[PDB]
C-alpha cells in the first residue's frame, strides 16, 4: 500500500518510491497494476525530468494487464534510456513490434507514391540503421542484405 | 548477431508455431478432405 | 491426480442422509404421536 | 547513533508542527535504509522498529489530525512490516489498536472486503486471541442482529482504545440505516417505537427524516403510503424484450445452421 | 543366511528389466518423437512419461530398496555419451553394469557423489541434444527419491537437484527458442520439478525468493511460447498465494486471460478449486458454487485416496454458506469418513435453527476446523442458518406471524426479529409483506412466474451451451 506516497508533489520521494519498485516489481508486477492514474500524474509533470524512466514501468504495468501498443507508444517518448538496453529478452521483444511497425509503414511509405509524408519518428528509423552496424561489426554477410529487403 | 541469430530463431519459432498450428489446422483439414471425398464417392454412388 | 499439494495435505448410506433429518426432527416417531391420541 | 527519535513518543505533539517535524526526522531514515530490501545482518532492521513505533503514533497523530490520506498511509506502511519477508521482530505497544483503528473506520465506510482481509495478518488467532481484535467481529456480529441496541451497550466499555473517532462515523453509517433498512416495507409504525432505536427525545434526526424520507409524517405514528411502495406492475414493456430475444435466439439456430 | 543370500540375486534384475526399458523404450522412443514430429509436442511419450512417474512414484521410483544398492542412479547418469547410432552401446554399457550389481561388492554412488553426476551430461562432452532427458536424469532419480524426507543433509541435494536443474533451466531458455517443442514436453517436467521446488521448501521455509523467481519464468513465457506453462506456473502461484497473506485475491483479475486452453484436463480443474477457496474469502457464494461443483465432476479418475477426498472436503464448505446444503453423507467414503466425522454433523446442525445444538458443534469440532483454517465462516454462517430456517418456513405457509417464528426460530425477541425481516427484504430473501401494529407479519403467494417467462429465457444459456459444445465436437474432430 505504497501507492498513497505518490500523492506528495515533492520530487525527492519518487525516486526512491522507484528505487523500490524496479529492484522488486519482478515480484509486485501484480502490484504496479493499480498504478496506472498515479504513474501518469509523473509523467504528464513538467517538473519530473525521469519522465523517460516513468515510460518503462508505465510500459511494465500495461505489460503485465495485457495491453502492448500503448507500451510501444511510450516506448518512443522513452528518450535514448528505452533504447541503449540490449540485455536479456526485453531487447528482442520491443524490436519486434518497433521494425514491424517501422516496416509496415515503409510499405506504406512507398505507397503513396510521393509527397503526403506520414509522421516517421527518427527513434524508430533511428535504431533500424543503429542495430544494422551491429551486423558490419559481427562480419555476418548473409543477414546483411536482409534489413534491405525488409525495410523495402 | 545479437539481433538476431537468437531473436530470429524465436522469429522462425513463431512461423514453426504457426506452422503447428497450421499443421493442427491441416490435420483438421486433411482428414475433412476425406468426409468430403468420401462423400464426393457417395456423390457418384448415387449416380452409380 | 496426483500432482501439486493433492498428496501432500441399496444402501442404509443412501437413506441415511433422510434418516439422519429424523433424527433431529419429530424423531421417528410412535410413543409421542400415541401420546397425542388421549391429549385432545 | 543518529536520533534523537523516540524521545517525542512519550510526550506526543501538542500541536501538528512537532508531527511535521517528527515527518522531517523520518525523512533521513527513509534516505538511507528507507523502507526496504535490507535483510542484513537483522541488526540494520532494529532502527526499524524503532521506526515501527513512531509509524504506529504517527497512525495516531493521523486520526488526531483526521487526514485520510495519511492514516491509511502508515497503515500500508506498518501492514508491510509484519508482512516483511522476515517475521521474527520485537513485540509493539501501539500495533494492537491501529490494526483495529483502519479496521473500524473501514467498517464505517461499509466496505466488507477489506475488513476480514485485514485480520488475515493473525487469522487463525481472531476467535482465539487478542481481545482487541475480538471486539470488531464480535461488533460486525450485532451489525447483523441488527444493532442499534446492543452495539450502544457494548459502546459503554471499550479500551478502545482511539476508537471515540471511529464510534462516531460508526453512529452516521447506522443512523442512516434506520430509514433505509426497516423499510421497504412494513405498513405504519408508531412514534415512540421509532424512538426506541433513535434514543435522545425528540431530535431534529427525526425532524430531517420527515424530510428526507417523505414517505409520510403522521400524527403520533408513521405510514408508508402509498403503498408500500408505488405498486409495482411491474411493466406491459418486457413483452418488446422478449420478441429481441428470439431475433438472436432464432439467429444461433442458423449459425449451425 | 543361505535361504534369504539365495533370494538377493533375482530381485535386482527387475529393476534391470521394467526400469532399463522404462527410458531406455520411452527415452529411446522420444528421441526420434523429439527430434521431429513435435507435432505438437506429442511427443506422447511425455503423457506416458506421466503414466511412469506417477506410477513410480509408488514402486518402484529409481529406489527402493526392493533389494538392490541404488546403482540405477549413476548407471544411466554417466556415459550419455552421445552421437550418432552408437547411443546403443550406451543401453549396452547399462546392461553391462548390471551385472556389476550381482557379481562384485555393489556400491552406492547416490547422495555425495551425485553432484558431479549431474554435471556429467555437460562433462561428457556433449549431451548433445536433449535437456528433457538429463533434466529427467535430473530429476527422476532425485525427485522421486524426495519421498523419502529424512531431511539430513540431502535436503541441499534436492536443493542442488534444483540447481543443476535449474542450469537445466539455463540450457531450457538460452538453447533452442525457435519450434522448441521440447519447452511444452519439458512443461509437464518443468511443472513437477517447480512443484517439488514448492513441496521441499515447505518442510524448511516458504519461499519468499522463488515468489520473485516464480514471476520471473511466469512473464518470461509470455507471449513467446506459451502452452500450458504459464498455467502450471499460475498454479503455483494461486496454491501457495492462497495458503499466505495477503492481496492474492484480487490479483487473478489482472492475470486473467483464463488462460487458455486449459490443460491438461483434471489439472485445471483442481485451479478452480484454488480460486473457489479464494472467492469463498470474497463472500460472494454464487460464483463459488459454481465453480467448486464443477471441480469435482470435471476431476477424475483417482484412486488412491483421499487426496481427491480430503479436498472435495473443503469443496462443498461454500454450501455452507449457500444457506442451501443438503446432508453431506452422500459424498462420503469409507476412507474419508473416519476424517469427516467432526465435520460431517455440522452441517447437520446447519439444517436446523437451534442454537445450543449449533454451538456445541462449534465447542466439540471447533479442533478439527483449525487445521482446516475455516473459521472466517463460522462467525457469518449464524446469519446463513437463520436464513435457512426462516426459508424453510415461508416457503411451508403462505403467512408467517413474526410473533410464532420469534420463538420457533427463537430470536426471542419481536424488535430484532425486524431487523431480520427488514435484511431478509434487502437481500430480496423474503416477499412478505408486514402489518405493524404489535406487530404481526401477513405474506401472500408469490406467483406469475408462470411458464412463457422463465423457462424460455433459461433456454436461452441452455442451447447457447450446448451449441458451443458442437463447435467443441468439431474441433476435437479436426485433430484427428
Amino acid at each position: 500500500g505504497i501507492i498513497s506516497l505518490l500523492d506528495e508533489d515533492e520530487p525527492q520521494l519518487k525516486e526512491f518510491a522507484l528505487h523500490k519498485l524496479n529492484a522488486v516489481v519482478n515480484d509486485f508486477w501484480a502490484e504496479i497494476s493499480e498504478s496506472v492514474d498515479k504513474i501518469e500524474v509523473l509523467y504528464e509533470d513538467e517538473g519530473f525530468r525521469s519522465r523517460q524512466f516513468a515510460a518503462l514501468v508505465a510500459s511494465k504495468v500495461f505489460y503485465h494487464l495485457g495491453a502492448f501498443e500503448e507500451s510501444l507508444n511510450y516506448a518512443l517518448g522513452a528518450g535514448d534510456l528505452f533504447n541503449v538496453n540490449d540485455n536479456s529478452e526485453y531487447v528482442e521483444t520491443i524490436i519486434a513490434k518497433c521494425i514491424d511497425h517501422y516496416t509496415k509503414q515503409c510499405v506504406e511509405n512507398a505507397d503513396l507514391p510521393e509527397g503526403e509524408k506520414k509522421p516517421i519518428d527518427q527513434r524508430l528509423e533511428g535504431i533500424v540503421n543503429k542495430m544494422f552496424q551491429r551486423c558490419l561489426d559481427d562480419h555476418k554477410y548473409k543477414q546483411a542484405i536482409g534489413i534491405a529487403l525488409e525495410t523495402r | 548477431l545479437e539481433e538476431g541469430k537468437a531473436g530470429s530463431g524465436l522469429r522462425q519459432y513463431y512461423l514453426s508455431k504457426i506452422e503447428e498450428l497450421q499443421l493442427i489446422v491441416n490435420d483438421k483439414s486433411q482428414n475433412l478432405r476425406r468426409l468430403q471425398a468420401q462423400r464426393n464417392e457417395l456423390n457418384a454412388k448415387v449416380r452409380l | 491426480m496426483s500432482e501439486k499439494k493433492q498428496p501432500v495435505d441399496e444402501d442404509n448410506w443412501d437413506d441415511d442422509n433422510v434418516e439422519d433429518d429424523f433424527s433431529n426432527q419429530l424423531r421417528a416417531e410412535l410413543e409421542k404421536h400415541g401420546y397425542k391420541m388421549e391429549t385432545s | 547513533m543518529y536520533e534523537q527519535l523516540k524521545g517525542e513518543w512519550n510526550r506526543k505533539s501538542p500541536n501538528l508542527s512537532k508531527c511535521g517535524e517528527e515527518l522531517g526526522r523520518l525523512k533521513l531514515v527513509l534516505l538511507e535504509l528507507n523502507f526496504l530490501p535490507t535483510t542484513g545482518t537483522k541488526l540494520t532492521k532494529q532502527q526499524l522498529i524503532l521506526a515501527r513505533d513512531i509509524l504506529e503514533i504517527g497512525a495516531q497523530w493521523s486520526i488526531l489530525r483526521k487526514d485520510i490520506p495519511s492514516f491509511e498511509r502508515y497503515m500500508a506502511q506498518l501492514k508491510c512490516y509484519y508482512f516483511d519477508y522476515k517475521e521474527q521482530l520485537p513485540e509493539s505497544a501501539y500495533m494492537h489498536q491501529l490494526l483495529g483503528l483502519n479496521l473500524l473506520f473501514l467498517l464505517s465506510q461499509n466496505r466488507v472486503a477489506e475488513f476480514h482481509t485485514e485480520l488475515e495478518r493473525l487469522p487463525a488467532k481472531d476467535i482465539q486471541t487478542n481481545v482487541y481484535i475480538k471486539h470488531p467481529v464480535s461488533l460486525e456480529q450485532y451489525l447483523m442482529e441488527g444493532s442499534y441496541n446492543k452495539v450502544f451497550l457494548a459502546k459503554g466499555n471499550i479500551p478502545a482504545e482511539s476508537y471515540t473517532f471511529f464510534i462516531d462515523i460508526l453512529l452516521d453509517t447506522i443512523r442512516d440505516e434506520i430509514a433505509g433498512c426497516i423499510e421497504k416495507a412494513y405498513e405504519k409504525i408508531l412514534f415512540t417505537e421509532a424512538t426506541r432505536i433513535l434514543f435522545f427525545n425528540t431530535p431534529k434526526k427525526m425532524t430531517d427524516y420527515a424530510k428526507k424520507r417523505g414517505w409520510v409524517l403522521g400524527p403520533n405514528n408513521y405510514y408508508s403510503f402509498a403503498s408500500q411502495q408505488q405498486k409495482p406492475e411491474d411493466t406491459t414493456i418486457p413483452s418488446t424484450e422478449l420478441a429481441k430475444q428470439v431475433i438472436e435466439y432464432a439467429r444461433q439456430l442458423e449459425m449451425i445452421v | 543366511p543361505p535361504g534369504g543370500g539365495e533370494q538377493e540375486p533375482p530381485p535386482p534384475p527387475a529393476p534391470q528389466d521394467v526400469e532399463m526399458k522404462e527410458e531406455a523404450a520411452t527415452g529411446g522412443g522420444s528421441t526420434g518423437e523429439a527430434d521431429g514430429k513435435t507435432a505438437a509436442a506429442a511427443a506422447e511419450h511425455s503423457q506416458r512419461e506421466l503414466d511412469t512417474v506417477t506410477l513410480e512414484d509408488i514402486k518402484e521410483h529409481v529406489k527402493q530398496l526392493e533389494k538392490a544398492v541404488s546403482g540405477k542412479e549413476p548407471r544411466f547418469v554417466l556415459r550419455a555419451l552421445r552421437m550418432l547410432p552408437s547411443t546403443s552401446r550406451r543401453l549396452n554399457h547399462y546392461v553391462l553394469y548390471k551385472a556389476v550389481q550381482g557379481f562384485f561388492t555393489s556400491n552406492n554412488a547416490t547422495r555425495d557423489f551425485l553432484l558431479p553426476f549431474l554435471e556429467e551430461p555437460m562433462d561428457t562432452e556433449a549431451d548433445l541434444q536433449f535437456r528433457p532427458r538429463t533434466g529427467k536424469a535430473a530429476s527422476t532419480p532425485l525427485l522421486p527419491e524426495v519421498e523419502a524426507y529424512l531431511q539430513l543433509l540431502v535436503v541441499i541435494f534436492m536443493m542442488n537437484s534444483k540447481r543443476y536443474k535449474e542450469a537445466q533451466k539455463i540450457s531450457d531458455d538460452l538453447m533452442q527458442k525457435i519450434s522448441t517443442q521440447n519447452r511444452r514436453a519439458l512443461d509437464l517436467v518443468a511443472a513437477k520439478c517447480y512443484y517439488y521446488h514448492a513441496r521441499v521448501y515447505e518442510f524448511l521455509d516458504k519461499l519468499d525468493v522463488v515468489r520473485s523467481f516464480l514471476h520471473a519464468r511466469l512473464r518470461t513465457a509470455t507471449l513467446r511460447h506459451d502452452a500450458d506453462g504459464q498455467a502450471t506456473l499460475l498454479n503455483l502461484l494461486l496454491r501457495n498465494y492462497l495458503h499466505y497473506s495477503l492481496y492474492d485475491q484480487a490479483e487473478k483479475l489482472v492475470s486473467k486471460s483464463v488462460f487458455p486452453e486449459q490443460a491438461n484436463n483434471n489439472e485445471w480443474a483442481r485451479y478452480l478449486y484454488y480460486t473457489g477457496r479464494i472467492k469463498a474469502i470474497q463472500l460472494e457464494y454464487s460464483e463459488a458454487r459454481r465453480t467448486m461443483t464443477n471441480a469435482l465432476r470435471k476431476a477424475p479418475q483417482h484412486t488412491a485416496v483421499g487426496f481427491k477426498q480430503t479436498v472435495h472436503k473443503l469443496l462443498i464448505v461454500v454450501e455452507l454458506l449457500l444457506g442451501e446444503i443438503p446432508d453431506r453423507l452422500q459424498f462420503r467414503q469409507p476412507s474419508l469418513k473416519r476424517s469427516l466425522m467432526p465435520y460431517f454433523l455440522l452441517t447437520q446442525a446447519v439444517r436446523t435453527g437451534n442454537l445450543a445444538k449449533f454451538n456445541q458443534v462449534l465447542d466439540q469440532f471447533g479442533e478439527k476446523f483449525q487445521a482446516d483454517g475455516t473459521y472466517t465462516l463460522i462467525i457469518r454462517l449464524r446469519h446463513n442458518v437463520i436464513k435457512t430456517g426462516v426459508r424453510m418456513i415461508s416457503l411451508s405457509y403462505s403467512r408467517i406471524s413474526l410473533a410464532d417464528i420469534a420463538q420457533k426460530l427463537q430470536l426471542d425477541s419481536p424488535e430484532d426479529a425486524e431487523f431480520i425481516v427488514a435484511k431478509a427484504i434487502r437481500d430480496g430473501v423474503i416477499e412478505a409483506s408486514i402489518n405493524h401494529e404489535k406487530g404481526y407479519v401477513q405474506s401472500k403467494e408469490m406467483i406469475d412466474i408462470y411458464s412463457t417467462r422463465e423457462p424460455q429465457l433459461a433456454f436461452h444459456q441452455r442451447i447457447s451451451f450446448c451449441l458451443d459444445i458442437h463447435n467443441m465436437s468439431v474441433k476435437a474432430m479436426r485433430f484427428p
